[PDB]
């Protein structure tokens, strides 16, 4: 449950870029 | 020499320039200075001695402040 | 013991803070 | 200890090792001390410098108390995400972020006389798919007097790029006569209010928008790592996870004496307390004395 | 809350709305008999106008015991909330140990026959890691650390590309 | 027949099965403030876990939850701001009593949701005839505490509290709310204050008048400090202080009403100092040292300190448009003692920045011998909202303990200051506003 | 146009943060995996070690091809010249040395660990992206 701590600042103002969507629940389905 | 800075200079500004700008000749050569403005600079005086050149500009001093805290923190 | 306090129970634990603090503490004096 | 500039910083904040070295500096102070006297020198750079490095020691844990809300139906879930974020930039020193990044272009372009460099150097905060909309009305406008636009206010050719810089604008969504007539005000309070119920309604929409922009794309990033974690089998994401916890130990005891591993390892010995006292009784949660 | 609120006996409940407990009170001039009773226990004394705005004095501030942070709680409950999806497309998975008998192995063709059993054995696979949920709070601590450095900006932490745009137009539409 | 834990353990059973209604939990609110549940804050955390979970909302269940989050002294951000979202879907559907108690409840607990208090804003002034004035005074309080400068129902407020008659504790939260607003409209304020007459049934109606006399700066009434003469015990120390702090500010005279409250904060100080802020701290060295009346020996000393970490907190966090206004102010007080070239302009600004007796910075201190001199700026959060734009009460609190030092303070309005077309006419106004408080400068 | 001096002789950055990284012939990294951490700038010409510095050349360094380890052998310190005519396998025998480091750098203590360096001069572009996979797919 460790995360590695990091002390840097974001200078830019960007979109979050959101992931695109995983294929597990139609290959589960599949 | 030509000076460029970012304001019109006082006659206080002025006499104090030549205050700092005779300490970069290694003699006691008593200069031609002229005068040029570009508020590029945030601030300060770059003397162009047409072979070297001293940027006690602030706008070069800021950005060897950022240039010296982004190599501090790299190693930090 | 047990039933610590709730003043140290309201501490989020594993934000950085810290190392914030081992720059800052090492930069400033270091950069005047 | 604090070296008392902390301290000044953890009096608006309420998060909770902030306001206990505070209250024990101020026990302290009780019982027959001196306050020191505040450092009244290290010139602007230093001074912003470690205005940001104590605004950032507001910040990272104040980040860390506010709840996420994922996968919530409505806007009041982001509305109060995005009112617990600005009240934290406030206790931080911060300003509102519309003040905040407007200094941020007038410190970044106090020199840029032309509108090409006031795009090029802006260029990290805005959007890349608004600049190049702007870059396309500047070149437009460039290629239409063959001259280069002066960021200078009562140049024609600045007037004539404003004026479809201003329909991109309200073709983007955000009305910049709300803007405009709230950061430059009118005469009468009454008309000052009915700009600004626009003004806030606009910025309200937009702050919530970002919010929910940043909910949307942590969502999508822990969907992602799930999927790609129900994917291995049990042993493999065991020994995974406990290589993980090994490392991230050994990187915390390797390196002592740094007050971060210290604090890192009464993290992992408090989080074993709330394991332990969880065990003791379920149903009644971590023990808490009141 | 701010130091001084006005609110207490004045446009207050009167009554209860649920049957697990009931209330009553007194609306006289000054002071209120108050009639609680939830089930089997019942309660009564007597509140007066100036005895409840003594109430919000020293305030409540109620705040959460977390076992890492409310930010890796929120994380952790959305990949709860995630899981328990998975697991109930998990959960309509169709009943392979009616067809282990005998008589369905010999009827069947050898490599459909392997087919079955691997199937068996990939969704025992997808079942037993579905439901390692000792693993969630460990995957909730990659969502963490990028998030928080997101909000470590040097403008503000909830500045968005949208408020950024407002304000630059706002600054390149005026003068300067 | 009687037993108060037996319905304590019988309500927090009912709020920790897994089921809960709205309605239920409402009810479970009401029924802890109903009963002083200060004591016991794990049965509040419950009623408030629950009362966040639960998904569909009537009209009169979150007017109870709201009125019960209210009234029992109970704040948690999360769950109250969360509750916006059923208060902005029933907005048609709720009464004017019952979106008075929504908005409070959501304004005094700070909640961000400028669409609500918009579309409540509109709904009262479109309709205002069917509202008790009370009711008013309630959504005003939402509106102002809740972060918005809404003039219109201001206006329409002063309007309904000159025409009818109010009661006190309506007059005591719209001139709450008017302080918070920082509005100060003479014809409104003198309409709210005919209602102190027939005394204050609650100490918090006139500890609150008191501080919005007090930094809204009119004067003191004789009769709300009447009420924190006779009723101060009904005040916690944090509403003392702020009682105490608004007495002297508003230029009460009354010192046995600063000795019935001082010996309400000071044993709360010496018993436990960590209990109140020390924004609170600074309020109480503000009220000790304009009213004089003593404080104890570790008492006094602990708020003077606490008042220049207060002040130079207040500093550090400046508004960084008050730091532009600051150094423009500091560039003509160099230019009004005579500098004509900009490295003077520069050693004198470096040079005005001296240390306060207490540890505090101040910007201009200004030495001529052993007279001190302050030149103190207020820029806009520091003004009032109207046209006149007058300084608020807490700088003329400011000059009043600065003074106390030795300092003779000429304050620097900003809508005299830098709307003035150039800097030797900056010099000009800063230089005869130090001669108005010194000639000897 | 101006020339202006920097006032320093040509260094590069040295260290333990050069490992696994792809420079170009002046110590900026070319693998696009962000600037380099862990490292201290040094000139690119140092003096040779002179006689007292040396010590007699003993202990062998393994290339993994048993010809070269066999016949024409190595010890840590010497210089060994590949020489041949075009395509006739001087790489082969480089990268054979490199990858045999790699294997024998996991059953040694620390002392005795060699760390390899690839120059690369004049090669063709692709090629050397061939010889990063090669390494990154062996783990060398
Ligand atoms: N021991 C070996 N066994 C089989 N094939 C080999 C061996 N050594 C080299 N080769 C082959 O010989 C070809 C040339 O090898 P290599 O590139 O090492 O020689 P080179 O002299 O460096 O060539 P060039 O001068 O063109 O760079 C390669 O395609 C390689 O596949
Ligand atoms: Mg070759």
């Amino acid at each position: 449950y460790l995360a590695p701590l990091r002390s840097d600042f974001t200078e830019e103002i960007t979109a979050p870029k959101v992931a695109s969507a995983s294929n597990l629940v139609n290959e589960w389905n599949n | 020499c030509t000076v460029i800075t970012a304001e019109p200079l006082d006659k206080l500004e002025r006499v104090e320039l030549t205050k700092k700008a005779e300490k970069f000749v290694d003699a006691g050569f008593k200069l031609v200075m002229q005068e040029k403005i570009d508020k590029k600079l945030l601030g300060g005086f770059v003397i162009e001695f047409s072979d070297r050149r001293v940027d006690m500009s602030t706008a070069k001093k800021v950005e060897e402040f950022n240039n010296f805290v982004n190599k501090l923190v790299l190693s930090i | 013991a047990d039933a610590k306090a709730l003043d140290e129970l309201r501490k989020p634990k594993f934000s950085s803070k810290y190392l914030i603090q081992h720059v800052s503490q090492k930069l400033i004096p270091a950069v005047k | 200890a604090v070296s008392k500039k902390e301290v000044l910083y953890f009096l608006s904040s309420k998060d909770a090792e902030s306001s206990t070295a505070v209250k024990s500096y101020l026990k302290s102070l009780y019982a027959g001390a001196q306050v020191e006297a505040t450092e009244t020198d290290a010139s602007e750079l230093i001074a912003q410098l470690e205005k940001k490095y104590l605004s950032a020691q507001v910040v990272e844990p104040g980040v860390h108390n506010i709840a996420l809300p994922l996968g919530e139906s409505g806007s009041a879930p982001v509305k109060r995400y995005a009112a617990e974020l600005f009240n934290l930039g406030a206790q931080a020193g911060f300003e509102c972020p519309f003040i905040e990044v407007s200094k941020k272009f007038g410190q970044e372009t106090a020199t840029s006389e032309t509108v090409k460099d006031v795009l090029n150097k802006t260029k990290s905060y805005v959007s890349a798919d608004y600049n190049a909309a702007l870059n396309e009305v500047l070149s437009s406008v460039e290629a239409e007097i063959n001259g280069p636009v002066l960021f200078d206010g009562k140049t024609e050719g600045f007037k004539k790029f404003a004026a479809k810089a201003k329909a991109v604008a309200v073709s983007r969504g955000l009305p910049a006569d709300t803007i405009l007539a709230y950061c430059a005000g009118s005469a009468n309070e009454d008309a000052a209010d009915k700009v600004s119920k626009e003004f806030f309604t606009w910025f309200e929409s937009a702050y919530t928008a970002d919010a929910a922009a940043e909910v949307k794309a942590i969502e999508a990033e822990a969907a992602s790592i799930l999927d790609r974690h129900l994917a291995k089998p049990v042993a493999q994401i065991r020994k995974e996870q406990a290589s993980a916890y090994a490392s991230l130990l050994k990187r915390a005891e390797t390196a002592k004496g740094a007050k971060w591993a210290e604090k890192y390892l009464e993290d992992v010995k408090a989080v074993q307390w709330f394991d332990a006292s969880v065990a003791e009784a379920p149903a009644s949660g971590p023990k808490v004395a009141a | 809350l701010t130091t001084f609120t006005f609110s207490g006996l004045q446009d207050a409940p009167v009554a209860a709305l649920s049957g697990s407990i009931k209330l009553n009170v007194a609306a006289k001039a000054g002071k209120a008999e108050v009639t609680v009773a939830a089930g089997a226990a019942k309660a009564a004394t007597q509140v007066s106008a100036a005895a409840l705005r003594k109430l919000s004095g020293s305030k409540i501030s109620l705040a959460e015991v977390a076992r890492i942070s409310v930010l890796h709680s929120s994380i952790q409950n959305y990949l709860l909330s995630l899981s328990n999806e998975r697991y109930q497309l998990l959960s309509q998975w169709p009943d392979f140990t009616t067809m282990y008998g005998k008589d369905f192995y010999y009827r069947a063709h050898p490599e459909d026959l392997k087919k079955f059993y691997d199937a068996a054995d990939e969704y025992y696979k997808l079942y037993e890691t579905v439901t390692e949920f000792d693993s969630l709070s460990a995957l909730a601590s990659q969502v963490v650390p990028n998030y928080a450095a997101r909000r470590r900006s040097t403008v503000h932490p909830a500045i968005g590309s949208t408020v950024a745009d407002g304000a630059f137009t706002n600054f390149l539409l005026s003068k300067q | 027949e009687n037993d108060v834990p037996a319905i304590l353990k019988e309500i927090d059973s009912l709020v920790s099965r897994e089921a809960v209604s709205a309605k239920e939990v409402s009810d479970a609110a009401v029924a802890l403030t109903y009963l002083q549940v200060k004591a016991n804050r794990r049965l509040w955390g419950k009623v408030l876990e629950k009362a966040g979970a639960a998904q569909d909302y009537d009209a009169a269940s979150l007017t109870n939850l709201l009125w019960a989050i209210n009234t029992g002294g109970v704040e948690h951000f999360k769950t109250v701001a969360e509750l916006a979202g059923p208060a902005v879907s029933l907005l048609p559907s709720l009464s004017p009593v019952q979106l008075s108690i929504v908005v409070e409840a959501l304004g005094g607990a700070g909640v961000k949701n400028y669409e609500l208090y918009n579309k409540a804003s509109a709904v009262v002034v479109s309709k205002i005839g069917e509202f008790k004035p009370a009711e008013i005074a309630r959504v005003l309080y939402g509106v102002a505490f809740g972060g918005v400068n809404d003039v219109a129902l201001a206006k329409a407020a002063g309007k309904v509290f000159a025409s009818t008659e109010v009661d006190s504790r309506t007059a005591a939260q719209a001139l709450y709310a008017l302080a918070k607003l920082g509005r100060a409209d003479k014809a409104t304020v003198d309409a709210l204050l005919k209602s102190f007459k027939k005394g204050t049934e609650s100490a918090s109606d006139a500890a609150a008048a008191s501080f919005a006399l007090g930094s809204l700066s009119f004067k003191a009434e004789k009769a709300i400090v009447d009420a924190l003469k006779a009723s101060a015990g009904d005040l916690a120390p944090a509403q003392a202080v702020e009682a105490a702090y608004g007495l002297a500010l508003s230029g009460a005279t009354d010192a046995e009403a600063f000795k019935a409250l001082f010996g309400v904060v000071a044993p709360a100080i010496e018993k436990a100092p960590d209990a109140l802020e020390v924004s609170s701290l600074a309020q109480l060295h503000v009220a000790s040292t304009i009213s004089g009346a003593k404080l104890p020996a570790a008492v006094g000393s602990f708020v003077a300190k606490a008042f220049g970490l207060a002040a130079d907190a207040a500093r550090l966090k400046r508004s960084s448009a008050e730091s532009a206004l600051v150094a423009d102010v500091a560039a003509a007080t160099a230019v009004a003692f005579g500098a004509q070239y900009r490295p003077e302009v520069a050693s004198a600004v470096a040079s005005y920045v001296k240390t306060a007796p207490d540890g505090s910075v101040l910007d201009i201190a200004i030495t001529k011998g052993d007279a001190k001199v302050l030149v103190q700026a207020v820029p806009s959060s520091l003004l009032t909202s109207t046209t006149p734009a007058k300084p608020l009460g807490h700088v003329a609190a400011y000059s009043k303990v600065r003074e106390a030092q030795g300092y003779a303070v000429a304050v620097v309005p900003a809508n005299e200051f830098e709307a003035l077309p150039d800097q030797k006419a900056k010099a000009q106004y800063v230089l005869a506003a130090i001669k108005k408080v010194a000639p000897s400068f | 146009d101006l020339v202006y001096r920097t006032g320093q002789i040509v260094n590069v950055p040295i260290g333990p943060g050069t490992l696994g990284r792809v420079t170009d012939g002046l110590g900026q990294p070319i693998d696009g995996k962000g600037p380099l951490t862990n490292v201290r700038s040094s000139l690119v010409e140092v003096k040779a070690p002179g006689i007292i510095a040396r010590q007699s050349v003993r202990e062998p360094l393994f290339t993994g091809v048993k010809a070269v380890d066999a016949l024409v052998p190595i010890g840590r310190g010497q210089r060994e010249l590949i020489i041949g005519d075009r395509q006739t396998g001087k790489t082969a025998v480089a990268i054979d040395a490199i990858i045999h480091q790699k294997n024998c750098n996991e059953q040694v203590p620390k002392a005795q660990r060699v760390y390899c360096v690839y120059v690369a001069v004049g090669q063709k572009r692709s090629t050397v992206a061939q010889l990063v996979k090669l390494f990154t797919q062996t783990g060398a």
